[PDB]
């Protein structure tokens, strides 16, 4: 989840969510540069006395701000698209579970054996126990196997909504009529917290995602205790 | 393109025309010190010239003062142009802008 | 048909002072004042339903 | 007085009225839609066709009357139709894009098939090819008048834009009738709503076009129009061009691949 | 197999219509329909400008091709030189009617 | 013809800066206000 | 006379200054709506209501700013004013039309304040998509009067985009060629080929969902075999064009002033600007689905659009280090508007950067729908085109007016401006990387510090725009009048006086091809 | 190209006119032949109350609400089948 004065991603608890994290700082080193040597140039403009206002010749500066830049996007794109491509990648899930948005809150199906399903709300703040998160708890977590490829159907029983885990990069549109896929993976245990990210209306702000990621085993004993 | 002194002499030679007016002497200097450059003495020697059969003795005195604007931040170029012109300025009588305070707020 | 275009021409290009949307005679005041008319009237109207819209009607 | 050819136009209430007519017909739509009354929507209908009529009557006034459209204003002129005629093909690009995109992957409500299951097409080679036929057939007569009326032929122009407008208005009933003999509406899903919006909009272009026909046949029968001068009837030429190949585009899209 | 009774602008086209056709039959542009074409632009061959009046704006492009037009009022008078390149331009009032 | 010069092209009047500053406070002032009057009947209907 | 002048304008001018007020008041409104959402996001908890007043605030606070502030400004008013006095046309070409392109907005404003009034609002998003902007979920009139806004708006842009097409093909002098046009005559040429392409595709997309609301149409409708992603296809198709029609007359105008107060006769590079400016408009029909990397599209498909939007960047830069190009050996004169210009460009560039870390798709699955997003748009809109907006307005006012303003009092607004509005937007790029939704009206409880920052950015800017309007105030009031304006032999449109006659170039310029 | 014919010695009035009467409405004669043959009613087909046709989401603006603009009794049914 985030915390109080975050400035970057929340930590990453996916491999995917990890290579973005150095894709980003990847990108925002070159954000960082380009930004400040445009502020320098301006200065730098700004600050003579000399003068030289006749006509200037434009063309062979124009093969450096067209190449350059040129090389710059292709050095972004290339670490950009290899991450893209490597989260299509075949993966063979062990596990499926469906999501289903609704106004407003989610609802999970895990039919892989036995027709589990529940529905997931938000805690309202007046029902908080003690040290519990406002907006961002809910009365049935999406129970997990950890350390697990695990396919994720995401869709919508009204309007749209859109299903989402930043701190495992995750975030699937949730589209009636539409099944999509995503594929979840988490290395560690614990409770990884997301929000509805597709205004759905009145609630749209209060019908949060809340994943518990346990061992196998116990994830194994938690089914069985559900027929 | 044009040598440095290839340049130097056409704007000389613009400047010595013996008939040169007055709309040609604003255009030339105007046209001048929109270059990345402070003008040659002999160059400005010519202009002053240019100033002395036009009968105007503050265009001179402006002429001078564009030459010390043109150089920036760079306070030596002013000194060695006045030194290099200051045969031509004593003949013509023409006073700096310091020697006038114009040079002061 | 016989081509009366000259005459028409005569009657627009007669130095009276008025704007191209009336110079075709009185026939033309008629019919901009019923288009303001509904115009202006329609609009208000359309404000009336405004109001009456905003609120619940039960 | 002016030493340059293009036209100051005078002060003019008609864009008020014509802006004013756009509120009431949207709120008129709204109020049909809603609170179930044509009322507002029946002034605006009311307000834009008088607007319309008044508008373009100035402009044949400035020109056949008072000799406004110089060659740069008609250059002008040339161009404004030309861009409009090109905002309206995407307009209708619109359309077919939802047409395709619906067809290329029908969903499994449909039956996972195109066209969908329960839905029955008419057939292309029947009113449809005949359809195409009469509009190709109107090209071919406005092509005439056009020749004819370059040519300084008074008469066979009136004739050939007759035959035009009379296939215009032979395509419409034929439509017409063929939207009363469909077994599909416009509810009968995603078939019936590419169907009918995407024909229904060139439909109605088709009577647009008809009627600036006609409007030139009645400036003709006038004498309005010289063998050289005669824009409003090049503008209605090309604008029935254009109506004639969004209907191209129809056929073999919807009546014909989409069948 | 054919006929006429269609108008032609020669006997129908009226108003400015009917003033640009007319001169353009004589060869004159009073309503700066053309481009002019330039002369050497020297003191004793200045551009000649028509004028309705006793001013008029031009517009100079110095060298073919540059983008750049550099505009001045023109005043009656003697000529008067672009300010960039100093190209002269000679004012000639004259009425409408040639 | 109409008005021509500083202050005669404006569909508003300059003539008396104090008589203008009430219809720039009328002007953008009805502006500002009207979204939260518009809250306000919202919240207000039920 | 005054209805006849007002009313009834064929004029270019007075239709431009029709449009200018009219885009100043609706800057007003759209300045009220987004204090109202910053003041919900002040504090944690909630302070309006749910989501639904929320969003129709934020929804309205979109439209406003866009279709009754920006495009009335920038193509509508300085369009008009500047466009026929840079080429030394009398008029516009269909100079009544242009009438009723101005007077179509007040309805279409009157539409939108409707659906706002009726029912519970029409709190949709300003993309209003379905199913949420359907029947069923937005039952009633609101939506659909949201609709027939944007149908007024939209004939209203596509008709003065046939205007100034026309009037810039066909009415410069006959010496003229394109490529003697100052550059913001093409940025406004280039806008309108934008308006004229894209905005009948939406008009086609908003059309169906008037129709899936209320002729039982299902274009986006799964049940009857429709789909709600074709209707974002066919907003986006308009809605990436309608990013590059807000910006493009902004860098017209910032290319202008750049110039002008750098005391340069000409633009550096002035036909790799020209280059740009079309490149850019024509990659803008090309990369619309990068507003869509999270709907479920396939994974060629997406890295076809990431690398796509990236192009543009080049451009884009080329137009940069031009403006950049245009101040070296500059005499600078550090007007008012010279600053705006300034931050315009170091802002403009920031927001367009961040553009382009949103343009990989993998990581915009963490950004999408965040207010990382809502951070790169508000650097190149409130700190872009408003910027040059602003700039625009300081450095033309005296022409349009014949007075001038106080130049220090424009400085102060400026710097208050600068304060304002990189308070606001700066610290939502921190709540976007962590995860803050957008379109919420209340956050999860570690977001609070920086939503209270911006929340403080927000009010710094009201400041500045009360300030504004005393500013103009005065100028009226003080009536200084102008005597003379430097450059003019390279600004056209300022060497008929301040303001120009009503009737300009009566008797055209007169230029030759020798 | 792909068809035949072969004037275009010189383009006229009296070539497009030749055009008009000699291909272009001997084209419509034949296809409206051709349509008045194959007209007649085919019969209906049995009503099966598919979910996706026959929609309504909200009543239409004119009659009962039920019936849409162009209602052909014969034809089209309503969601609960054809009518009397
Ligand atoms: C840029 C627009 C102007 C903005 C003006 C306001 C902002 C100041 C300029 C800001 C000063 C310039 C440097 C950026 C500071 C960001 C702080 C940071 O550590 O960033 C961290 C990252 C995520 O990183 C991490 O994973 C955290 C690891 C390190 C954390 C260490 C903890 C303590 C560090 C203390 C930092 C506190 C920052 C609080 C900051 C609170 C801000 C209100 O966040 C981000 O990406 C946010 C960036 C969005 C992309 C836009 C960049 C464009 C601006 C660059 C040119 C500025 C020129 C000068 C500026 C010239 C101005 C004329
Ligand atoms: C003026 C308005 C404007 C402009 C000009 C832009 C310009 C750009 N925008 Fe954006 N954008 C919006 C307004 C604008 N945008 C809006 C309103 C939205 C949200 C819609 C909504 O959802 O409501 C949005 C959303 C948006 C998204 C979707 C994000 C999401 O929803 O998840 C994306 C994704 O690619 C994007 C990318 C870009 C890029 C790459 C540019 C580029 O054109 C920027 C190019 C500029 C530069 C790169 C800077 C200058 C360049 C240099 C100095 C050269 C060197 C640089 C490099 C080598 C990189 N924009
Ligand atoms: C041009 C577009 C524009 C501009 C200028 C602004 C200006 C501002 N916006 Fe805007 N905003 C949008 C377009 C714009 N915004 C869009 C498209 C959305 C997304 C909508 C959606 O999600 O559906 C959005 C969403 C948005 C949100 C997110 C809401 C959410 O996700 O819940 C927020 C939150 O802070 C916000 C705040 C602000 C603030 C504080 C300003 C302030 O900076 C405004 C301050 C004042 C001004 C910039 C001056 C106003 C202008 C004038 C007075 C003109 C003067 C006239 C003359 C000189 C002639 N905006
Ligand atoms: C040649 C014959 C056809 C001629 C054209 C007929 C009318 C078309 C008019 C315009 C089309 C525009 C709206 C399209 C709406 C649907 C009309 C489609 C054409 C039509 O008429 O479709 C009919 C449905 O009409 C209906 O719903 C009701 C239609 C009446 C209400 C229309 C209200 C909507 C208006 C929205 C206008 C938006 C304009 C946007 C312009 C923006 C520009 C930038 C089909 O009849 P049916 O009984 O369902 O099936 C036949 C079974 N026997
Ligand atoms: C992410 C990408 C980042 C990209 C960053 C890129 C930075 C690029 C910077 C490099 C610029 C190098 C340009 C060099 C051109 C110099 C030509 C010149 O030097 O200027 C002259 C011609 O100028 C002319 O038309 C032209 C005159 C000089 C103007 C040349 C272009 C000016 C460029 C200004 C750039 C400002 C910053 C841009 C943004 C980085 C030739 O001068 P000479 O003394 O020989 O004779 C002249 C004097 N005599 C009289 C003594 C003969
Ligand atoms: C049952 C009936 C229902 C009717 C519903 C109403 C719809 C019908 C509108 C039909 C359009 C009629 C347009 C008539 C225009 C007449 C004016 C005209 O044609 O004006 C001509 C100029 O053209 C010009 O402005 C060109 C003007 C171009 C007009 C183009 C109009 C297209 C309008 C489409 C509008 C809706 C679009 C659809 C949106 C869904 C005048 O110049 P000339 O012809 O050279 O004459 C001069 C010579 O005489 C000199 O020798
Ligand atoms: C100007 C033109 C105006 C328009 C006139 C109408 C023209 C129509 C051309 C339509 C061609 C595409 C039709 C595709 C539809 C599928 C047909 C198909 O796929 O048919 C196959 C051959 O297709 C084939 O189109 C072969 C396709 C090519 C055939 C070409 C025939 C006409 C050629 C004219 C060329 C003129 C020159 C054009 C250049 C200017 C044959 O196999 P089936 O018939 O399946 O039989 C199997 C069953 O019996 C049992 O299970
Ligand atoms: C749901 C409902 C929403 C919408 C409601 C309707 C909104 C608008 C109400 C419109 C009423 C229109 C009234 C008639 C307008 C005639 C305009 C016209 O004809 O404009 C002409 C120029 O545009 C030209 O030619 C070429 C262009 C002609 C345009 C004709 C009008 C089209 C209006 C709708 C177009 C919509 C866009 C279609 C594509 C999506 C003439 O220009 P003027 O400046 O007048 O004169 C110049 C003089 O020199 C003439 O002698
Ligand atoms: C001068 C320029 C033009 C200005 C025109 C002003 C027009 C004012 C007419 C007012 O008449 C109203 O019409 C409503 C509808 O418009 C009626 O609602 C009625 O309309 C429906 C449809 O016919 C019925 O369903 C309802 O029973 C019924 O409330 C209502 O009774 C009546 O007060
Ligand atoms: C300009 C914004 C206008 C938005 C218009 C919203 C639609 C309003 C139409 C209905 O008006 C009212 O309807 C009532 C119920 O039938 C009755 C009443 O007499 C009528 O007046
Ligand atoms: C400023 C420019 C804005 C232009 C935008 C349009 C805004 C118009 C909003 C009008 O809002 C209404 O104001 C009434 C005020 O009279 C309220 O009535 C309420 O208050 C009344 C007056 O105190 C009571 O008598 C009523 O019973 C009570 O419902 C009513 O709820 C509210 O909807
Ligand atoms: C050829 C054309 C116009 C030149 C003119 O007639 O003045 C010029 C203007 C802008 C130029 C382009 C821009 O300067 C941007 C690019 C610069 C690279 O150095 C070459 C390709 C590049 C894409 C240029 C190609 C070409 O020289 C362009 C397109
Ligand atoms: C009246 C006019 C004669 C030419 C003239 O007025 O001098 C003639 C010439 C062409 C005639 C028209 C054309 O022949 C085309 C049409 C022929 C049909 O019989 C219906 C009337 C029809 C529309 C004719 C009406 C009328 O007799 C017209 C209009
Ligand atoms: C997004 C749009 C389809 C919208 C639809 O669902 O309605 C489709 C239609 C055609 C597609 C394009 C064409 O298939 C051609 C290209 C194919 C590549 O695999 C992706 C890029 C590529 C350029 C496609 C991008 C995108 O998927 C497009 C543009
Ligand atoms: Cu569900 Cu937002
Ligand atoms: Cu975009
Ligand atoms: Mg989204
Ligand atoms: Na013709
Ligand atoms: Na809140
Ligand atoms: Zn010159």
């Amino acid at each position: 989840m985030a915390y109080p004065m975050q400035l970057g991603f929340q930590d990453a608890t996916s491999p995917i969510m990890e290579e973005l994290l150095h894709f980003h700082d990847h990108t925002l080193m070159i954000v960082f540069l380009i930004s400040s040597l445009v502020l320098y140039i301006i200065s730098l403009m700004l600050t003579t006395k000399l003068t030289h206002t006749s006509t200037m010749d434009a063309q062979e500066v124009e093969t450096i701000w067209t190449i350059l830049p040129a090389i710059i996007l292709i050095l972004i794109a290339l670490p950009s698209l290899r991450i893209l491509y490597m989260m299509d990648e075949i993966n063979n899930p062990s596990l499926t579970v469906k999501t289903m948005g609704h106004q407003w809150y989610w609802s999970y199906e895990y039919t892989d054996y036995e027709d589990l399903s529940f529905d997931s709300y938000m805690i309202p703040t007046s029902e908080l126990k003690p040290g519990e998160l406002r907006l961002l708890e809910v009365d049935n977590r999406v129970v997990l196997p950890m350390e697990m490829t695990i396919r994720m159907l995401v869709s919508s029983e009204d309007v749209l909504h859109s299903w989402a885990v930043p701190s495992l990069g995750l975030k699937t549109d949730a589209i009636p009529g539409r099944l999509n896929q995503t594929t979840l993976m988490s290395s560690r245990p614990g409770l990884y917290y997301g929000q509805c990210s597709e205004i759905c209306g009145s609630n749209h702000s209060f019908m949060p995602i809340v994943l518990e990621l346990v061992p196998l085993k116990y994830f194994e004993k938690w089914s069985a205790s559900m027929l | 393109h044009e040598t440095d002194e290839e340049f130097d002499a056409r704007w000389v030679t613009y400047f010595n025309k013996p008939d040169i007016d007055a709309w040609e002497l604003r255009k030339g200097m105007n046209t001048l010190v929109g270059y990345d450059l402070v003008p040659e003495p002999k160059i400005i020697d010519a202009a002053l010239r240019a100033c002395r059969r036009l009968n105007d003795f503050a265009s001179a005195v402006r002429i001078l003062e564009v030459v010390k604007d043109k150089a920036g931040p760079h306070k030596e170029i002013y000194p060695y142009v006045i030194q290099e012109l200051r045969p031509t300025l004593n003949e013509l009588g023409i006073s700096t802008p310091e020697e006038l305070g114009l040079d002061k707020v | 048909f016989e081509n009366r275009v000259a005459e028409k021409q005569k009657l627009f290009q007669e130095d009276n002072g008025l704007p191209v949307h009336l110079k075709g005679g009185a026939t033309d005041n008629i019919l901009y004042r019923v288009t303001m008319t509904l115009c202006l009237g329609g609009t208000l109207y359309s404000l009336y339903c405004l109001g009456w819209a905003s609120f619940p009607h039960k | 007085h002016q030493t340059h050819a293009y036209h100051m136009v005078n002060p003019s209430p008609w864009p008020l009225t014509g802006a004013l007519s756009a509120l009431l017909m949207t709120s008129g739509l709204t109020m049909w839609f809603h609170f179930n009354s044509m009322t507002l929507l029946m002034i605006g209908l009311t307000t834009n066709m008088l607007t319309m009529y008044q508008w373009w009557r100035d402009v044949i006034r400035e020109s056949t009357f008072q000799g406004h459209h110089t060659p740069a204003v008609q250059k002008g002129l040339r161009y404004g139709m030309i861009l409009f005629i090109i905002s309206e093909v995407l307009f209708f690009t619109g359309f077919f894009w939802a047409f395709y995109h619906s067809s290329l992957a029908p969903t499994p409500e449909l039956g996972g098939c195109w066209p969908p299951t329960g839905i029955h097409p008419l057939n292309p080679l029947e009113v449809p090819l005949l359809n195409t036929s009469v509009l190709l057939a109107s090209g071919v007569s406005i092509t005439w008048a056009h020749h004819s009326l370059m040519e300084g032929d008074r008469k066979h122009m009136l004739q050939a834009l007759f035959i035009t407008i009379t296939l215009g208005v032979y395509f419409t009933l034929l439509q017409a009738s063929e939207y009363y003999e469909a077994p599909f509406t416009i509810s009968d899903g995603v078939y019936g709503s590419t169907f009918f919006v995407a024909t229904g909009f060139h439909g109605l272009h088709v009577i647009i076009g008809s009627t600036f026909l006609i409007v030139c046949f009645f400036r003709q029968l006038k004498f309005h129009f010289t063998s050289n001068h005669h824009f409003g009837f090049e503008a209605a030429a090309w604008y029935w061009h254009f109506v004639d190949v969004v209907w191209l585009f129809l056929y073999v899209s919807i009546y014909w691949w989409g069948s | 197999a054919s006929g006429g009774g269609v108008p032609t602008d020669e006997e129908q086209a009226t108003g400015l219509e009917r003033e640009v056709m007319l001169a353009a039959r004589k060869g004159q542009d009073p309503y700066n329909i053309l481009a002019p074409k330039a002369t050497s632009g020297t003191k004793e061959d200045p551009n000649l400008v028509p004028s309705i009046t006793n001013k008029r704006i031009v517009g100079c492009i110095c060298e073919e091709d540059n983008s750049t037009v550099i505009w001045f009022w023109l005043h009656k008078g003697e000529a008067q030189r672009c300010p960039s390149c100093g190209t002269h331009y000679k004012l000639v009032p004259h009425q409408l009617a040639h | 013809h109409y008005e021509e010069g500083p202050g005669k092209n404006i569909p508003f009047s300059v003539e008396n800066k104090w008589r203008l500053l009430a219809m720039m406070t009328l002007f953008f002032g009805s502006g500002f206000a009207a979204p939260f009057f518009i809250v306000r009947h919202q919240l207000l209907k039920k | 006379m005054f209805i006849n002048r007002w009313l009834f304008s064929t004029n270019h001018k007075d239709i431009g200054t029709l449009y200018l007020l009219f885009g100043a008041w609706a800057g007003m409104v759209g300045t009220a709506l987004s204090l109202l959402i910053r003041a919900e996001l002040g504090q944690p908890g909630t302070l309006l209501g749910d989501d639904q007043i929320y969003n129709v605030v934020v929804t309205a606070h979109a439209f406003v700013m866009i279709f009754f502030m920006v495009m009335p400004i920038m193509i509508g008013g300085f369009g008009n004013w500047l466009v026929p006095l840079m080429i030394g046309a009398p008029d516009m070409a269909f100079p009544r039309m242009n009438n009723m392109s101005f007077w179509l907005l007040p309805p279409s404003f009157l539409l939108l304040l409707a659906s706002s009034m009726v029912e519970a609002g029409a709190g949709t998003g300003w993309t209003v998509y379905p199913p949420l902007a359907g029947n069923l979920a937005h039952a009633g009139a609101s939506v659909d009067l949201t609709i027939f806004s944007l149908h007024l708006a939209g004939v209203s842009s596509i008709l003065g985009a046939i205007n100034f097409i026309t009037t810039i093909i066909n009415m410069k002098p006959p010496a003229m060629s394109q490529y003697q046009t100052p550059l913001f005559v093409w940025s406004v040429m280039i806008t309108a080929v934008l308006l004229l392409l894209s905005l009948p595709v939406l008009a086609a997309g908003i059309t169906m969902l008037l129709t899936d609301r209320n002729l039982n149409t299902t274009f986006f409708d799964p049940a009857g075999g429709g789909d709600p992603i074709l209707y974002q296809h066919l907003f986006w198709f308009f809605g990436h064009p309608e990013v590059y029609i807000l910006i493009l007359p902004g860098f017209g105008m910032i290319s202008h002033i750049v110039t002008y107060y750098s005391g340069k006769k000409e633009p550096f590079g002035y036909m790799g600007m020209v280059w740009a400016m079309m490149s850019i408009g024509f990659l803008g029909f090309i990369v619309w689905a990068h507003h869509m990397f999270t709907v479920g599209m396939d994974v060629d498909t997406r890295a076809y659009f990431t690398s796509a939007t990236m192009i543009i960047a080049i451009p884009t830069g080329v137009k940069v280090f031009s403006w950049l190009a245009t101040l070296h050996g500059g005499n600078i004169k550090w007007s008012p508007a010279m600053m705006w210009a300034l931050g315009f460009i170091f802002l403009f560039t920031v927001g367009g950067l961040t553009g382009i870390v949103l343009a990989n798709s993998s990581l915009d699955i963490v950004l999408h729908d965040t207010y990382y997003v809502v951070a790169h748009f508000h650097y190149v809109l409130s700190m872009g085109a408003v910027f040059a907006i602003m700039g625009g307005f300081v450095h033309w006012f005296p022409l349009f007016s014949g007075y001038t303003l106080n130049d220090t009092w424009a400085k102060i607004h400026f710097a208050i401006m600068f304060v304002g509005v990189n308070m606001t937007f700066f610290p939502q790029h921190f709540l976007g990387l962590s995860g803050m939704p957008r379109r919420y009206s209340d956050y999860p409880d570690a977001y609070t510090m920086w939503n209270t920052i911006s929340s403080m950015g927000s009010f710094i800017s009201l400041t500045a725009v009360m300030l504004m309007v005393f500013i103009i105030w005065e100028a009226f009031a003080s009536k200084r009048e102008v005597l003379t304006v430097d450059l003019t032999t390279t600004n056209l449109e300022w060497l008929n006086g301040c303001p120009p006659p009503y009737h300009t170039f009566e008797e055209p310029t007169y230029v030759n091809l020798k | 190209a792909s068809a035949a014919k072969g004037d275009h010695g010189g383009t006229g009035a009296r070539t497009w006119r030749f055009l008009t009467f000699g291909l272009a409405l001997p084209s419509v004669a034949l296809c409206t032949l051709n349509s008045w043959l194959h007209s007649g009613h085919r019969e209906r087909p049995a009503f099966i109350p598919y979910h996706h046709l026959r929609i309504r989401t909200k009543p239409f603006s004119w009659g009962d609400g039920n019936h849409t603009f162009f209602h052909n009794p014969r034809v089209n049914p309503l969601p609960t089948g054809y009518e009397k």
